[PDB]
């Protein structure tokens, strides 16, 4: 299509760009390798709300069996990259 | 959460998928193979004019020489006209 | 779906009896049967797109309601006027389908109207061609749609149709104005709803030129066909003035009623899942009930 | 924008 | 790469999301994605349109009807 | 209206359109001149008008089609004959409405005499 | 080719154009240009083809069939006379079917050249068509797939016994 | 509520039997996951064996094809309900369309032999 | 006729006296020359039927059947080649010999002056088809299928022998034109009714309609491709040529003995089209499709309209070419996957683009395309049965609904779809198979172009 | 395969019922076969009659259009319940109120069109006048026979 | 999709599944984003009762009540995605998806049309045939002998080896090809 | 080609915006031109003749 | 009369031309979406001629080109009645298919089977 292909650094910058716009996230605390449960201290709703943010951000559907397991920005970047099948 | 036993499999498999897609990138040398409206005028000669020649030869000399196959509807005759074929005039309307 | 299932394939069922004008006329029961059935089709496929959601499905119900209105005039025995509705309908309905496909290829196959908006400031060519196509569908005067559909409503008011067919076809053309207002309100209007990566590509003249050709056809074709074609039926223009401009009256009334209905969802209130919206959104339950109870009985009788 | 290899059956047969 | 905009340019005020957040804070809660969804109401997209401005688009240039056909 | 009246009002004073004219035309009138057709059968047959269009006002329809054929391709300049033919179809419609209202007043005369 | 006794077409009675408008009609200009571009090489190709046909011109003859005694004159059991009468009846059945095709072509051509007002000048062609369909329904209706001279004779004897009983 | 149907079934999330479950039902779900894991590991081993060049011989698809083709007459028992319903479904519409065809053709033959039905333009019968 | 019969008989030393490397190319090239010399029967410049000798006659209804026999022989010998790439030389030459002998006696059965010669070479088909089916069949039930085929056809054909010898000792010579022309009407007698049932029951079994339709799907899913093509494409319709040629004796009794066979035909074609909606085996689906398309011409020759006979003969050659192409496609899918279930092999258009086009053309001639001979024959049969009775068109309308549903069900099942990716052994389509379906379909396209040859006996 | 792994008979004993469960790779306690009505089903396991639309879409399947697994028991009506054919997916609104809504709409519209046929909604106008004895020369008739004289007068 | 479903959905998994179906059928209903964010924080004003419920019978009863409320007030046409099942483009690009066994059946003219890629695919096939004999031995020793076996496959425990069952994951065609 | 922007307006071209603006301007020019040249959409004929005010002598008087 | 016949069979021949090209090996060599929209553009330019002469003179034609096959009394003559319905719908359909081919040449750019797509549409 006319949409450009998505780089890994662009996907990481997009995921961090939505993740710093949440209200209960400190952007200086937020790194790419931080766990939602024990390193930023979020609840059970907020992980699936990050999943809805990726739903209306990237225009595709993440299943809930993967979305329960996803817990940190690095493998949400790697899961979105492995679902859209990008070479880097 | 994510267990590290699944995380090691997914990390090695995602590295292998990145390697497979970078291998499925093509090389620059890899596929090896062995005016204004001039083509419009060439299409108007070579696909409009010569099939009009063929279908017009068909219509005038294999079709209209056989009977009851190009039958016109009768064209409309009005009060005031003169038909050229027998020279008569229509009387005018009241 | 734009050449096939909007313009040329679906009007063939009209075109069979427009070809068969001299056999339809001397039978009076089949005229009332085709009039009632096209009127019921016009109500059902104008009440289906009242809350429908996929954009090609909304314009599919638009062409099904226009096809039912051609069957209304065919059973009213003006089949030349039904064919005038075909040759005027095809231009704006293929324009609305092509504009929906331009939004689909610019927003990466996003077909629901609840995640697309602000198209009159994002894509102005596609929105201008969408408002001339939807406005010719609605029936603003001296477009391509008026030179059929106004004479259609005059023949509807002046011939010996059923009173329920009168009420149901005027209500369905008011609903045609309502679903045209649904496309304009939920596509061209309001604050935007697309996914945030905005890749917009309509600067290709391969896209720009055929929508211009269908727009010039939709601005200059209904007048040229209704003026070049000789008088092939009887048009009667002596009707009362409350019955003469009633197509424009119910078109602006449907626009204002759908404006005052659709502006309530901008306000902060509670949405009600009533069975009227279940009937409108869930396609009137005919594919659910027929497409499960006919293959279950058919294949169960086939097996057992 | 480097071209990706399209995968395709054998059209020679 | 793509030059992303900075997150500091999406504030809450000047939007209908500000009205939603202040009514929702009068209720006694807060909206977590109100700074995120403010790009649909803040920036170039700020300002709702009207039915003259979509259907009567180009009417000020379409009022060039000429009586000079003599 | 008439359609408003005949449902849930009296149908004896209000005419049904399939039996029109129900009365013979001799009552009420001393004589009636026939509508003399300006266009004759031979000119109408050679002009080849459709049997739906062969009304009592085809005299201007033949002139419309003659002016359209002799003014092709300036089809915009053939609106005056369309206006005259629509005026003659309006006169045929006012004769049809006149026989409708004369039928309903004659049924009023019938119910006043009965 | 075309012969007016079996295919009677009335001649064309198209009116003179006489255009009142000052704007010339594009159909006559484009058909003069169409004639001068297309029709003159096509008629030169046809003149070359007719020149070569007149150079290597030959004749072919229409096949004529002598009439044998029919099945009313032939004898049952005599198989050869029955076969000769059966093939005579099959040749007459084929020419009866193409005679019905001739009247059908005449009806279609008369309806198309009369147009929407077809009844006044198609009454004679419809009378000729209803006479030949009454004759064909008296002749070869409900004969079966294996139609024969014997079965057509049985149908004709059934109708003549019906007319003898009625008279 | 939402009434169930044989053609519009109850979903398992709205099903009342998903909310009052027992440890024997949970053990049944664990054994169903175990037998699906055994069949999936056997299928995936036969999928990713590179020594395999042929297809996957599906034993349950062979079982379903054999049951729909060549098990029905070995598993016939003649019951009166099957005999009566098969006799109705194999005989009944033949007598019904016999009555329809014979009534319509008796009507057509009677109207032809009396002359009321006219074949006006009927040349190819 | 003997220039078609006797070099086909001389194809036997071409099989048995050549090298085993060259049997297939010599027999296929000379059998295509047999079809080229069997195009000579179309020289009818008159309605006098061609009678070359007192042994053999040419009929206008029998001549597209006779070109379909001589054209069906190289289409079988193409399709047996990779079927027999592993068998040895004397079994390969025995298969070619049985196919050639089946062609010889089918040519000789279609050229029959006399109806007892027709019966001799009508029951002479029952040996080599059984040799093909019950030796080279690939499943267990081929013994049961051969017993079913042999005994359905023999318990039909024994009272055909009884009624033929009774008719012969009643009236004299069983020559077809002699007994066409010198014959008399039959009286309404119950012995003549049993004579009707006796002489019709063989063809009523050979064309499958209900009661007696069940030997065809067993002897199509247990057949090879050459046995399945012969049993679906000309040898089933050998009895239809017999059902055409018997009825001229006994035409006064058919107008009241016709009704149970038209009834069983029409409800059998609705129920077999309904059978094909839920079928696992693709060859069984094309087999019950052949049962429905034969129940149509059972109704069409049980009525004696001439319009019916043209729609009958058009349905004969259209059904033969269409069902032969569909069974060849089923053999191609069986060759790829070594099974015949439609469910286990889906999405084949992703790897076979032009085999999807031949699948589309075969099943979209099974679904009756309008310029094709399938809707030409079915529309003329619809015309004749509406002349028979005005209430019969809803039954055949229900049949055409379910024949569209099973044809596009077979397309959407085995061609479109997700592409099942567990098959490495989907090797690409052979030049043999692509030209085999090309030499199936291009005669149907040329037969669509010129339908004057296929008009049958009666106009 | 062999005769043991191929289907046959009906499970009359629980040990052959367990043997048929390990034939069909299903659980022993879940093995409910079809009832022995002589219909030719036999030892085939009765699954619940849910179509393949109702299974999990996002889980990766062995047979992807079927949404089935390898060695999972295929339903007897799987060709009935395939994704091209009839869905038994749960509707948003229930079946009886759905059928009442659709048949009420159909019956109310048929009765309202009967009401519109009863009152035929005529404009206040007479019939369309046709000249020359109401076009009996042009409708199709004998010109030697005199037509029936109908006369349309002025008012 | 890439992970595996369990034997049973837990109470937290069913509650988060109800939260996902609620927050997509909302924005199927409340179309504008102001109404979506106000009704989504009203859905947070509805989750706050379920936070510290301790019986779990009353939590499953509240789960049944919220699920009955969801099925009563659900959208008749829900919000669907182009990549989701039941969607606009669910497996639309299956014309591309022809797998890597079909490149073995190419002609040598088409194989010489792509020189380096088929040599690298020969390297990948050599990696397959030198990895499979240790991959299939790994599963038979990491397979537990007890009666419970999970769906998730083990990783590469041995250093220098590939993970077991890797080819069908690593050679799927791309979801957005072109 | 476009350089597709993030969360902002695309740089809309003058060809697209004057193309759509002149197309809608030509549509309202056509509407106002035809509405000025013939207003028969609202007018039709002069008036419909209402039968209530018809004089009985030109209607034809019923006798007595 | 002569031009009025050969314009409508020139419409049919120009529609048969992209199918006739697509059988041969030219389909890997020419720009087939641009070729098909040029063919349907010239077919509409040809189709405006019977539109204009039917607008002038109002003549309805019955064109039996190929006498296909004759059965009993029924002939099946291949025939092309062109009138108020057929001439106007062929012109409107050719104009709208010129629009559809020019739209589809941009919209189906990602699909590599656009030759088979446009052959199916033709
Ligand atoms: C207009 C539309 C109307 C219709 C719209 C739709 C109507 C229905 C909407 C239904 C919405 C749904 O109820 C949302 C809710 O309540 S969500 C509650 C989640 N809160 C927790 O789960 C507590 C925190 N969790 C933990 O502390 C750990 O997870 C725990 C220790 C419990 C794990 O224990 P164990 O298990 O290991």
């Amino acid at each position: 299509s006319d949409a450009p292909p998505l780089t890994l650094d662009g996907i990481k910058d997009r995921v961090l760009y939505v993740l710093k716009l949440y209200d209960k996230i400190d952007p200086e605390k937020l790194s790419v390798n931080s766990h939602f449960m024990k390193d930023l201290g979020l609840d059970s709703l907020d992980q699936v709300e990050i999943i809805m943010a990726m739903e209306d951000e990237f225009g595709f559907e993440i299943p809930d069996i993967d979305a329960e397991k996803l817990m940190c920005p690095q493998e949400i970047v790697d899961y979105i990259a492995d679902k859209k099948d990008v070479y880097e | 959460g994510y267990t590290p036993d699944e995380k090691l499999r997914l990390q090695q498999l995602r590295e292998l998928r990145r390697r497979w897609l970078k291998d499925q990138e093509l090389s620059p040398r890899e596929p090896v193979l062995p005016f204004k409206a001039y083509r419009s005028s060439l299409f108007a000669v070579s696909h409009v004019l010569i099939p009009m020649w063929f279908v017009h030869y068909y219509v005038k000399y294999h079709m209209a020489t056989k009977p009851y196959t190009i039958v016109s509807s009768k064209p409309r005759i009005f009060p005031g006209d003169t038909i050229l074929e027998t020279g008569e005039v229509i009387p005018p309307m009241r | 779906s734009a050449l096939l299932h909007s313009s040329t394939m679906v009007v063939a069922g009209i075109f069979l009896l427009v070809r068969f004008h001299p056999l339809t006329t001397n039978n009076n029961f089949i005229l009332t049967t085709m009039l009632c059935l096209g009127a019921l089709t016009t109500l059902f496929t104008a009440i289906c797109a009242l809350t429908q959601n996929d954009i090609k499905k909304i314009i599919a119900f638009s062409t099904s309601s226009q096809l039912g209105l051609m069957m209304v005039t065919l059973g009213m025995n003006q089949p030349h006027l039904a064919f005038l509705h075909i040759c005027t309908h095809a231009f704006f309905k293929a324009m609305l389908f092509m504009c929906s496909g331009s939004i689909i290829h610019s927003l990466a196959d996003e077909q629901d109207i609840r995640k697309m908006g602000n198209i009159t400031k994002i894509m102005p060519f596609t929105s201008s061609c969408l408002v001339i196509g939807s406005l010719a569908l609605t029936g603003m005067p001296f477009l391509t749609g008026f030179y059929s559909k106004d004479l259609i409503i005059e023949a509807i008011n002046t011939c010996n149709t059923n009173a329920w067919a009168l009420l149901i076809t005027l209500i369905a053309t008011s609903m045609t104005a309502m679903y045209s207002m649904r496309i304009i309100y939920f596509v061209t209007m309001t604050k935007p709803r697309f996914p945030p990566l905005i890749s917009i590509n309509e600067n290709d003249p391969d896209l720009m030129n055929p929508i211009k050709r269908l727009a010039f056809g939709s601005i200059f074709a209904g007048f040229v066909i209704s003026y070049n074609i000789p008088p092939t039926s009887i048009p009667v223009l002596t009707m009362p003035w409350f019955l003469k401009t009633t197509a424009l009256i119910i078109s602006v009334l449907g626009f204002l009623i759908a404006l005052e209905l659709n502006n309530l969802t901008m306000k902060l209130s509670m949405n009600k899942a009533n069975p009227y919206s279940s009937f409108s959104t869930l396609l009137g339950f005919f594919p659910s009930i027929i497409h499960r109870i006919t293959p279950m009985k058919s294949l169960n009788l086939s097996l057992k | 924008g480097k071209r990706l290899f399209v995968v395709k059956p054998s059209l020679y047969y | 790469k793509m030059e992303l905009p900075d997150y500091r340019q999406w504030k809450i005020e000047g939007t209908p999301l500000e009205t939603v957040q202040k009514k929702l804070a009068a209720r006694g809660l807060r909206d977590p994605w109100a700074r995120n969804e403010a790009w649909r109401y803040m920036g170039g997209f700020a300002g709702n349109i009207t039915f003259p401005s979509v259907i009567l688009k180009g009417f000020k240039w379409g009022f060039a009807a000429f009586v000079v056909a003599l | 209206a008439h359609l408003t009246r005949r449902y849930l009002w009296d149908a004896s004073v209000e005419p049904d359109p399939e039996k029109i004219p129900s009365f013979p035309p001799d009552l009420g009138f001393p004589e009636r001149k026939e509508r003399v057709m300006v266009a004759t059968q031979q000119e109408m047959m050679d002009a080849q008008l459709t049997l739906q269009q062969r009304d009592y006002c085809a005299h201007y329809l033949i002139r419309l089609l003659k002016c359209k054929r002799d003014s092709f391709p300036n089809f915009l300049a053939c609106k005056h004959e369309q206006h005259d033919w629509d005026y003659c179809e309006h006169l045929d419609y006012v004769k049809r409405m006149k026989e409708f209202e004369r039928e309903r007043r004659l049924l009023q005369r019938k119910k006043r005499r009965a | 080719s075309w012969d007016k006794d079996v295919y009677p077409e009335p001649p064309s009675r198209t009116p003179a154009p006489s255009p009142q408008t000052s704007l010339p009609n594009p159909i006559t200009y484009l058909t003069k240009a169409y004639d001068l571009v297309v029709d003159w090489p096509v008629t030169l190709v046809r003149e070359f083809i007719e020149r070569q046909h007149a150079k290597n011109r030959t004749y072919y003859y229409h096949r004529q069939y002598r009439r044998v005694p029919d099945i009313t004159e032939c004898k049952e059991g005599d198989v050869l006379c029955i076969y000769e009468a059966e093939m005579q009846w099959r040749r007459d059945f084929k020419v009866d079917q193409e005679i019905m095709n001739i009247i059908q072509e005449r009806l279609k051509a008369c309806q198309q050249r009369e147009g929407e007002n077809y009844q006044q000048n198609c009454a004679k062609e419809l009378e000729q068509f209803t006479k030949v369909t009454k004759a064909y329904q008296d002749r070869y209706l409900d004969l079966g797939a294996y139609y024969s001279a014997r079965k057509c004779l049985a149908k004709q004897k059934q109708r003549m016994l019906e007319e003898r009983k009625a008279a | 509520k939402y009434k169930p149907a044989p053609l519009a079934t109850l979903p398992s999330t709205l099903d009342p039997a998903e909310y009052d479950v027992s440890p024997e039902t949970r053990r049944a779900q664990v054994e169903r996951l175990s037998i699906r894991a055994r069949l999936k590991r056997e299928y995936l081993l036969q999928y990713n064996d590179p020594k395999r060049v042929s297809h996957i011989e599906d034993p349950a698809l062979i079982r379903w094809t054999y049951a729909r083709s060549a098990n029905i007459y070995p598993n016939f028992r003649p019951t009166p309900k099957n005999s009566l319903l098969g006799a109705v479904a194999g005989f009944g519409p033949l007598i019904f369309w016999y009555y329809v065809f014979k009534t319509d053709r008796d009507r057509k033959e009677r109207l032809i032999q009396e002359g009321k039905l006219d074949r006006k333009f009927n040349i190819s019968y | 006729m003997l220039k078609i019969i006797l070099p086909s008989l001389m194809l036997l030393p071409l099989t048995w006296l050549s090298s085993p490397k060259k049997t297939w190319t010599n027999v296929t090239s000379y059998s295509f020359l047999i079809s080229l010399t069997s195009l000579t029967l179309l020289w009818q410049t008159d309605e006098n039927y061609k009678n070359f000798s007192n042994m053999f006659s040419s009929d206008p209804l029998s001549t597209p059947l006779i070109i379909l026999t001589a054209w069906l022989l190289p289409l079988m010998l193409m399709a047996s080649q990779n079927h027999l790439k592993k068998d040895n030389n004397v079994l390969q030459k025995l298969y070619i010999s049985m196919l050639i002998s089946l062609q010889i006696l089918l040519i000789m059965t279609f050229s029959a002056t006399e109806l007892i010669m027709f019966y001799i070479l009508f029951e002479a088909t029952l040996i080599p088809t059984l040799i093909i089916i019950t030796r080279w069949g690939n499943q267990t039930e081929r013994l049961n299928a051969g017993i079913y085929f042999l005994f359905y056809t023999l318990i039909g054909s024994i009272p055909l022998l009884i009624a033929l010898i009774l008719i012969q000792n009643h009236v004299g010579t069983l020559n077809l034109m002699i007994l066409s022309f010198t014959t008399h009407t039959l009286d309404a007698s119950w012995s003549n009714n049993l004579l009707w049932l006796a002489c019709m029951m063989a063809f009523l079994i050979k064309m499958p309609l209900y009661g007696v339709h069940l030997w065809l799907p067993k002897a199509h899913v247990e057949a090879p491709i050459a046995g399945s093509m012969i049993l679906a494409a000309i040898l089933l319709k050998l009895g239809s040529y017999g059902m055409i040629r018997i009825s001229i004796i006994l035409d006064p009794l058919t107008k009241y003995m016709a009704y149970p066979f038209i009834l069983l035909s029409l409800w059998g074609m609705i129920m077999t089209s309904s059978i094909c909606l839920r079928q696992t085996d693709l060859k069984s689906l094309i087999a019950y499709s052949s049962v429905s398309h034969m129940a149509l011409v059972i109704a069409s020759i049980m009525i004696q309209t001439p319009w019916s006979f043209m729609g009958a003969t058009m349905l004969m050659i259209a059904h033969g070419l269409t069902s032969s192409l569909l069974f060849c496609l089923a053999n191609s899918n069986y060759e790829r996957i070594h099974s015949r279930t439609m469910i286990m092999a889906r999405g084949l258009q992703m790897v076979f683009p032009l085999m999807a086009t031949w699948w589309l053309m075969a099943s979209l001639a099974n679904l009756a395309l309008p310029p094709s001979i399938n809707l030409m024959g079915e529309l003329f049969i619809t015309m004749s049965l509406f002349s028979w009775s005005n209430f019969t068109i809803i039954l055949m309308g229900i049949n055409i609904i379910i024949t569209g549903m099973y044809s596009m069900y077979m397309i959407i099942t085995t061609q479109r779809g997700k592409l099942t990716n567990h098959m490495i052994n989907l090797q690409p389509s052979h030049t043999r198979e692509l030209t085999l379906m090309a030499l199936h379909m291009i005669p149907l396209i040329l037969l669509t172009t010129s339908p004057k040859l296929i008009t049958g006996l009666t106009m | 395969m062999t005769k043991d792994m191929l289907p046959g008979s009906y499970p009359r004993t629980p040990e052959e019922r367990a043997a048929a469960a390990k034939k069909y790779n299903m659980r022993v306690e879940d093995y409910e076969p079809y009832p022995d009505d002589g219909m030719g089903y036999g030892d085939y396991p009765m699954l619940p009659n849910r179509s393949q639309h109702e299974r999990d879409p996002w889980y990766q399947w062995d047979h992807s259009e079927l949404r089935m697994n390898w060695g999972e028991p295929i339903h007897w009506d799987l060709d009935m319940y395939i994704r091209n054919r009839v869905d038994t997916s749960p509707t948003p609104v229930s079946w009886d109120v759905m059928c009442k809504h659709l048949f009420g709409f159909v019956a109310f519209m048929v009765f309202m069109f009967w009401v519109g046929h009863v009152f035929p909604s005529y404009q206040p106008v007479g019939p369309k006048q046709y000249p020359y004895n109401n076009l009996y020369l042009e409708r199709g008739g004998d010109p030697t026979k005199e037509p029936e004289p109908v006369v349309h007068y002025d008012i | 999709a890439f992970c595996a479903p369990p034997a049973y959905l837990t109470h937290q998994q069913k509650v988060l599944r109800l939260y996902k179906r609620a927050l997509r059928h909302l924005e199927s209903w409340c179309i504008h984003r102001d109404k979506y964010r106000y009704f989504a924080c009203l859905m947070r004003a509805r989750f706050e009762e379920h936070k510290n419920e301790k019986d779990m019978m009353r939590a499953t009863q509240l789960l049944r009540e919220a699920e009955e409320e969801f099925w009563q007030n659900q959208h008749p046409q829900p919000y669907i995605f182009p990549d989701s099942p039941g969607g606009t483009s669910f497996e639309r690009y299956e014309c591309y998806k022809v797998p890597e066994w079909c490149l073995d059946y190419w002609h040598p003219s088409e194989k010489a049309m792509y020189p380096d890629y088929f040599s690298k695919r020969e390297q990948w096939k050599k990696l397959r045939m030198e990895s499979w004999d240790r991959e299939v031995k790994q599963l038979q020793e990491e397979t537990s002998p007890d009666g419970i076996m999970t769906e998730a496959l083990p990783p590469a425990r041995r250093e220098g080896d590939l993970p077991p069952l890797w080819w069908h994951i690593v050679t799927r065609p791309r979801e957005r090809p072109t | 080609h476009i350089q597709p922007r993030y969360r902002e307006f695309p740089q809309l071209t003058r060809s697209q915006v004057i193309q759509g603006e002149f197309l809608s301007s030509l549509m309202w020019f056509w509407i106002l031109w035809r509405f000025w040249h013939d207003s028969d959409a609202v007018l039709g004929h002069f008036s419909y003749p209402d039968p209530s005010q018809w004089t009985d002598e030109e209607l034809g008087i019923p006798p007595d | 009369m002569n031009i009025f016949t050969t314009s409508i069979l020139l419409i049919f021949i120009l529609l048969l031309s992209p199918i006739l090209i697509s059988m041969s090996n030219l389909i890997k060599h020419i720009n087939f979406p641009l070729y098909t929209t040029t063919s349907i553009k010239f077919s509409f330019i040809i189709s405006l001629l019977p539109l204009l002469m039917f607008f002038h003179n109002n003549m309805e034609y019955m064109i039996t080109t190929w006498h296909w096959v004759t059965m009993n009394s029924m002939e099946l003559k291949m025939s092309f009645k062109t009138d108020f319905f057929s001439i106007l719908f062929t012109s409107v359909a050719l104009f709208v298919t010129w629009s559809i081919m020019q739209f589809s040449s941009w919209y189906m750019h990602s699909d590599p089977n656009i030759n088979r797509f446009i052959k199916y549409l033709t």
